[PDB]
């Protein structure tokens, strides 16, 4: 049979062919990106994975450690579902707890309406 | 495996310049924050300077703003200190470490500034007639520049009971030490004992034996 | 320059010891503090992040407190190999503010008190040639590091023209061991009889000596 395969942050069971495309389910705190096509394998007769299409992502506030997705060090942000790494704080934040989506700017400064959450903070 | 791997440190003059590199495997320099944290001999940690390819900005300490560069080539994972300047008091250990709280860092490299290069003179200290059954002698490195002297006795034949002391600047700019050790007053007149010492900055090596007066 | 005020600069303690060491910042720096420990000739090793956060591989003995501005390691029961230097950093801002570290607190093994063998050392003969005389005075595997050594020439004290040197605690004995010199003229040396090396250490004074001519 094909092996129970774990590949692109996402579970493929153990499956039989047939004279085989499978789905895999997300693993824990791994999701499917808005626009992205869902993690999907072939199983092969002979026994073999074949043609990957499709990943799942580290959502926000992980990141992928292994074939896991493991919560942000204190002192590190990831704000969207990417294929990043978690991100050190930047410049006059002050250090984020654990599992964190951004870092909150420090006192006496801020960040405009409009910056995202992977940019320094300004003095007001 | 997270590995940092530094080089470039050495001899240098005062006003010459130097560079140090820092290779990293394991993880993506451009990612990260990269800094250069010196200590100097007998002394703790100081902080040099930061780089943060993501965000772009590059980081001095006030005592080195302006003779020194930081950089880094995210396609060779390789971050370079560039020493330009060098004065006296920039005579470190040189170590380059990952991130803010630094959890990985190099092996450091040693940064010697000298304006001169002076060999060590050795004297005997010589041995006692006068512990009843233990007698202490040793040598006496005398006025050499720049650091270090090593000193081994009897070309390593002897290690028990040796202590080489801290070498200290003396009043003249010059650097001195001594090294003893503790020997059964017995094996004296029958056992020879020679200290090894040797000063790399001036390719001398001494080998002096000291012998009862 | 936040400066970081370690406290204190030594301590000596016995194996399974709860060691404690403080560091008070200048101003708010939040946790952006962290603690490293050193040993000689070998590169600082993360041990505490956020203030608080054990690094990953750390033991668990080891921890971080914050409250406003002074921070205080801790170790639970203190292990052989925690015998070290430790270093408090701070990182306030992420960079927008010069990183600064504390000044270390080296952490010494308690042993019993032990006195020092002392012996003292003319000149050479091969370096008077030279003009210049070194007295060498050895204090030899003692306990603890201080000690009161002062040089009389003809029972005269000496000050300005010794300069001392002092191991770090001896793997085997955790012992200490000193030396200092007494840097003189030949013109001086030639010019009186009997050198001393005293040697103070509680309400004992050894002093060894010798002269000129013997
Ligand atoms: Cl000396
Ligand atoms: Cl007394």
């Amino acid at each position: 049979k094909c092996p129970e395969l774990l590949q692109g942050l996402a579970h493929f069971p153990e499956t039989i062919a047939g004279s085989a495309t499978v789905a895999g389910t997300c693993v824990d705190h791994a999701v499917v990106p808005p626009g992205g096509e869902e993690p999907r394998m072939h199983c092969a007769v002979d026994g073999e994975w074949l043609v990957p299409i499709g990943q799942c992502l580290c959502q926000a506030g992980y990141e992928k450690v292994e074939d896991a997705c493991q919560a942000c060090s204190p002192g590190f942000f990831k704000f969207e579902a990417s294929e990043s790494p978690c991100l050190e704080c930047p410049e006059h934040t002050l250090p984020s707890p654990e599992g964190a989506t951004s870092c909150e700017c420090e006192e006496g400064f801020f960040r405009a309406p409009q910056d995202p959450a992977s940019m320094p903070c300004t003095l007001v | 495996e997270v590995q940092l791997v530094e080089s470039g440190g050495g001899l240098v003059q005062p006003g010459g310049s130097l560079r140090l590199s820092c290779a990293a495997s394991g993880f993506t320099i451009y990612y990260s924050s990269m800094h250069w944290v010196r200590q100097a001999p007998g002394k703790g940690l100081e902080w040099v300077a930061s780089i943060s390819s993501y965000y772009g900005y590059t980081y001095y300490a006030d005592s080195v703003k302006g003779r020194f560069t930081i950089s880094a080539d995210t396609s060779k994972n390789t971050a370079y200190l560039q020493m330009n300047s060098l004065r006296a008091e920039d005579t470190a250990v040189y170590y380059c470490a990952r991130y803010y709280a630094m959890d990985y860092w190099g092996q450091g490299t040693l940064v010697t500034v000298f304006n001169q290069i002076k060999g060590p003179s050795v004297f005997p200290l010589a041995p006692s007639s006068k512990s009843g059954g233990t007698a202490a002698l040793g040598c006496l490195v005398k006025d050499y520049f720049p650091e270090p002297v090593t000193v081994s006795w009897n070309s390593g034949a002897l290690t028990s009971g040796v202590h080489t002391f801290p070498a200290v600047l003396q009043s003249s700019g010059l650097y001195s030490l001594s090294s003893v050790v503790t020997v059964p007053s017995s094996s004296l007149g029958t056992q020879t004992y020679i200290c090894n010492v040797n000063h790399k900055p001036s390719n001398t090596k001494v080998d002096k034996k000291v012998e009862p007066k | 320059d936040i400066q970081m005020t370690q406290s204190p600069s030594s301590l000596s303690a016995s194996v399974g010891d709860r060691v404690t060491i403080t560091c008070r910042a200048s101003q708010s720096v939040s946790s952006a503090v962290a603690w490293y420990q050193q040993k000689p000739g070998k590169a600082p090793k993360l041990l505490i992040y956020s203030a608080s956060s054990l690094y990953s591989g750390v033991p668990s003995r080891f921890s971080g407190s914050r409250s406003g501005t002074d921070f205080t390691l801790t170790i639970s029961s203190l292990q052989p190999e925690d015998f070290a230097t430790y270093y408090c950093q701070q990182y306030y801002g992420y960079g927008g503010y010069p990183i600064t570290f504390g000044q270390g607190t080296k952490v010494e093994i308690k042993r019993t008190v032990a006195a020092p063998s002392v012996f003292i050392f003319p000149p050479s003969d091969e370096q008077l040639k030279s003009g210049t005389a070194s007295v060498v005075c050895l204090l030899n595997n003692f306990y603890p590091r201080e000690a009161k050594v002062s040089w009389y020439v003809d029972n005269a004290l000496q000050s300005g023209n010794s300069q001392e040197s002092v191991t770090e605690q001896d793997s085997k004995d955790s012992t200490y061991s000193l030396s200092s010199t007494l840097t003189l003229s030949k013109a001086d040396y030639e010019k009186h009889k009997v050198y001393a090396c005293e040697v103070t250490q509680g309400t004992t004074s050894v002093t060894k000596s010798f002269n000129r001519g013997e």
